[PDB]
């Protein structure tokens, strides 16, 4: 229960990077746009717990099996993506040769 | 509707969507329109010059 | 400058047949599907209207759909469309940026949309058969052993 | 009569009915779109 | 455990009625944080002439 | 109904036939009936035209 | 009293078509639906009740 | 007959409008006839498939 407390204000704290137009770079690099590593590459977020004696029954790291599988990662940034295009009546599907 | 328009034309006229959108809505008794580019209209003989 | 469009003129040609117990008052319902046809062609004075063109284009297959789909209607056979005097057509075109397509109708031209009913035992098939008394090709009753 | 040229550009105008957009309307993407399912495969992997 | 789980859901749904402009607001002290979610009307209502 | 013939069932070739006056011709009405729940006059029934 | 017993064989129906497509699509799953669609159009099979 | 497969074929996401549609039969693999856009008639002894 207490995790998802934790998990529902994490999705709080987190808004502006549901909405934001950075592109998502591997390697550091300067190619004149904004750009977000790894550990922002989310459309879910999570805490870390803490109460006492937490070093007893949760050891040292269990947030990695609480994340998102890729496909539903891009599904829900490539509709993001479309409704933040869409605020300057411009879509990608009217482009034949752009898919 | 309104808004995301002008976003992008930005209120002038200078290609097809723009003229399309600038009439469907200030006049809303049209249903629909099409706008023809460097074509002319002769009102005297009711041709049209392509 | 701002004009008026120019009415280009669509017309329909094909053979149909009824469900039960409709089939028994054909001339009753030539009437509910010719005047369902011109309803369609025009969707400005409907409210809610859908749009038929595709690109520029009109296809004669969703004029088709929309026959399939009134309750009284079984199949239809034989499908044609007119294009003001071309004959048969499978996709109409605007001939003038200024055209715009309506329909056909008896006091604006004198033409209509001609249906008539299909009957089985008067059916002819146009297939010929690729080829005849060789084997693979005919019955076992057929083979006459040359 | 003259044979003038024709303009090789062709398409369609547009109706008052194709204004609208599916994507621009807010109820096309959700903040949490989870359901009960989903938290009980949660529960099932973190226990 | 129900009235404690009840008393947490109260105050979590507490901390959603927050103006759109708090919840939205940028953090003074990282220096790391950048505007990227909105243009101001200088950039969007502008056309040259 | 019970003084018709039973000999035979009416054939197709003898349906009846209803027309309508204008100034000394007679035109006819086939395909502006709507419903006939008399099925010919064997039962009684109202006829729509 | 029963004259014969006959086993039925079986045709095979070739469909040659020209489809227009919308922007937003893929002709394979498209295909594929079509031949499953007109698959079970044409053999129904019948479901056996408790 | 075509219409039977026209009104399912438009009912496939994606699908916009039928350019072409026509149905051949085939027996042992051979083709038995030249086709047809509107009906063909099947052989009394064989059931059709796709």
């Amino acid at each position: 229960f207490d995790q998802l407390l934790a998990s529902y204000l994490a999705q709080l704290s987190h808004i502006r990077d549901l909405f934001s137009w950075e592109v998502d770079v591997t390697q550091p690099q300067q190619n004149d746009y904004a750009t977000r590593l790894q550990e922002k590459q989310r459309t879910y977020f999570t805490q870390k717990l803490d109460f006492p004696e937490i070093e007893k029954i949760i050891p040292d790291n269990y947030l990695d099996v609480l994340d998102e599988a890729p496909e539903t990662y891009r599904d829900r940034r490539n509709r993001f993506l479309d409704h933040l295009l869409a605020r300057f009546s411009e879509s990608f599907s009217d482009y034949v040769l752009l898919n | 509707i309104r808004i995301s328009e002008r976003l992008r034309h930005k209120g002038r006229a200078v290609a097809i969507f723009d003229y399309e959108r600038l009439v469907l809505e200030k006049f809303p008794q049209i249903y629909k329109v099409r706008c023809i580019n460097h074509g002319q209209f002769d009102d005297a003989q009711e041709q049209l010059y392509e | 400058k701002v004009v008026n469009p120019q009415y280009e003129r669509i017309q329909v040609d094909f053979q149909v047949k009824l469900k039960a117990p409709y089939s028994s008052n054909f001339g009753y319902y030539r009437r509910e599907l010719q005047q369902a046809i011109v309803g369609f062609l025009t969707p400005w004075t409907v409210d809610s209207g859908a749009d038929i063109n595709f690109g520029g284009k009109v296809y004669r297959s969703s004029i088709l759909k929309f026959v399939e789909e009134q309750y009284y209607v079984d199949y239809v056979v034989n499908f044609k469309m007119n294009l003001n005097n071309q004959q048969d057509i499978r996709e109409a075109i605007a001939i003038t940026p200024r055209s715009v397509i309506t329909s056909v109708s008896p006091k604006t031209s004198n033409q209509d949309h001609m249906i008539e009913e299909f009957i089985e035992q008067a059916i002819v098939f146009n297939n010929q058969k690729l080829e005849s008394g060789v084997l693979g090709y005919e019955s076992l009753n057929d083979l006459e052993l040359g | 009569n003259r044979d003038l040229p024709k303009n090789p550009l062709i398409r369609d105008g547009v109706s008052q009915r194709q204004r609208q957009v599916s994507a621009l309307s807010p109820a096309s993407i959700g903040v949490d779109e989870r359901d009960l399912a989903d938290f009980l495969v949660l529960v099932y992997r973190l226990s | 455990i129900l009235e404690v789980l009840c008393y947490a859901i109260t105050d979590l749904g507490y901390r959603n009625n927050l103006d759109i402009a708090d919840l939205l607001a940028l953090n003074p002290q990282d220096g790391n944080s950048r505007e990227n979610n909105f243009f101001t009307p200088d950039a969007v209502l502008t056309c040259n002439p | 109904e019970e003084t018709a013939d039973i000999s035979l069932r009416r054939q197709e070739e003898y349906k009846l036939q209803w027309y309508y006056l204008k100034d000394n011709a007679w035109e006819s009405l086939g395909d502006r009936i709507v419903n006939d729940a008399s099925n010919g006059l064997v039962t009684s029934g109202i006829i729509n035209l | 009293d029963f004259a014969d017993i006959v086993i039925l064989g079986e045709e095979e129906i070739g469909i040659c078509a020209d489809i227009q497509l919308e922007t937003n699509a893929d002709a394979e799953d498209v295909l594929v639906n079509i031949y499953v669609r007109i698959q079970q159009f044409l053999s129904p099979r019948l479901k056996f009740y408790t | 007959h075509t219409s039977d497969l026209y009104q399912e074929i438009l009912q496939v996401p994606g699908v916009s409008a039928i350019k072409k549609l026509s149905i051949a039969n085939y027996i042992n693999g051979l083709r038995q006839t030249q086709g047809h856009p509107w009906y063909l008639q099947l052989t009394d002894q064989y059931r059709p498939v796709l």
